[PDB]
C-alpha cells in the first residue's frame, strides 16, 4: 500500500522505494565499481 | 637588534644582473 | 605572435634597450640548502 | 583557511593522499622513510 | 536479570620530545649590532639594514626549520606506531567473538 503523510526522499524530492540490508563488506564490494551513488544524505520524517 | 620588520614571510629575493665597462 | 604563442611560457621576455654596447653581464643566484630540523643537541 | 591540497575518496570515506616528498626532504642529509628495504 | 552496564577508564603517558638547531653569529655582525642598537645620528643605516636584513633572513630559516622537522618527527612517529595490513586483517575478519 503506498500509504504515506509525510515519506523518505532524496534531497531532490524524488521519494524512495525501499532498503537493503547487509554487511559493510558487500556495501564497499557494491559501491566500488557496481553501483553509482545517487547522494549523501535524504529527507526523513521526524515522528 | 630592534628588528621594526615584518618577519620575512616568503622573502622575496632579488636578482641583480651586472654590466661591465 | 610570439608571447601569445603558447611556447612562449617557457620563457621570462624582459626589455632591454641598452643591450647593443654589453662588452660584458652577469647574473647571480643566492639558493640556499634547507634543513631538517634533528630534534636532539648535537 | 583554504590552501592547496589533493583529497580522494576511497571506500565510503574521504581520505587525505599525500606523497609529501617535495615539500620535505631536499637538499636536506636525511634519508627519506617508507623506503626501509626487505631481505 | 543479567544485564547491567559497564565502564572502562583508560590512561595515557604522555611522553616527552623536543628541540635544537644550531644558528652561527660573526663578530661583525654584532659590532654593527651594537651600534644600531644605539640607533643614533651615526651608525650608517645602509650597512645595518644589510646586516639585520641578512641575519634575520638566517633567523627565519633556522627557525622554518622547526616547522619542517615537526611533520619529519610526526610522520617517524606514527610510522613506529602502525602494524602491517598482512598481520591486521586476518584477525580482525577472523574473530567473531575471541
Amino acid at each position: 500500500v503506498m500509504v504515506s503523510r509525510i515519506t523518505h526522499t532524496n534531497t531532490r524530492g524524488r521519494q524512495v522505494d525501499g532498503v537493503l540490508v547487509t554487511t559493510a563488506t558487500l556495501k564497499r564490494q557494491l559501491l566500488q565499481g557496481i553501483l553509482q551513488i545517487d547522494d549523501t544524505a535524504a529527507d526523513v520524517p521526524v515522528t | 637588534i630592534p628588528a621594526g620588520i615584518i618577519p620575512t614571510g616568503n622573502v622575496l629575493s632579488t636578482i641583480e644582473v651586472c654590466i661591465f665597462f | 605572435r610570439f608571447l601569445e604563442l603558447g611556447l612562449s611560457v617557457a620563457c621570462i621576455c624582459t626589455k632591454f634597450p641598452e643591450l647593443a654596447y654589453v662588452r660584458d653581464g652577469v647574473i647571480q643566484f643566492e639558493v640556499q640548502q634547507p634543513m631538517i630540523a634533528r630534534d636532539g643537541p648535537h | 583557511a583554504r590552501v592547496p591540497a589533493d583529497l580522494v575518496i576511497v571506500g565510503d570515506k574521504l581520505v587525505f593522499l599525500e606523497a609529501l616528498e617535495r615539500r620535505v626532504y631536499q637538499a636536506t642529509r636525511v634519508a627519506y622513510p617508507l623506503i626501509g628495504n626487505i631481505d | 536479570p543479567v544485564d547491567q552496564p559497564v565502564h572502562n577508564y583508560m590512561v595515557k603517558r604522555i611522553h616527552k620530545r623536543s628541540l635544537s638547531a644550531a644558528f652561527a653569529i660573526a663578530s661583525e655582525a654584532l659590532s654593527l649590532l651594537s651600534n644600531t642598537y644605539v640607533a643614533a645620528t651615526e651608525i650608517d643605516s645602509s650597512l645595518r639594514i644589510r646586516a639585520i636584513q641578512q641575519m634575520a633572513r638566517n633567523l627565519r630559516t633556522v627557525s622554518d626549520s622547526f616547522e619542517r622537522g615537526t611533520a619529519d618527527q610526526l610522520l617517524g612517529v606514527l610510522l613506529e606506531k602502525a602494524p602491517p595490513l598482512s598481520l591486521l586483517s586476518p584477525i580482525n575478519k577472523f574473530q567473531p567473538e575471541g
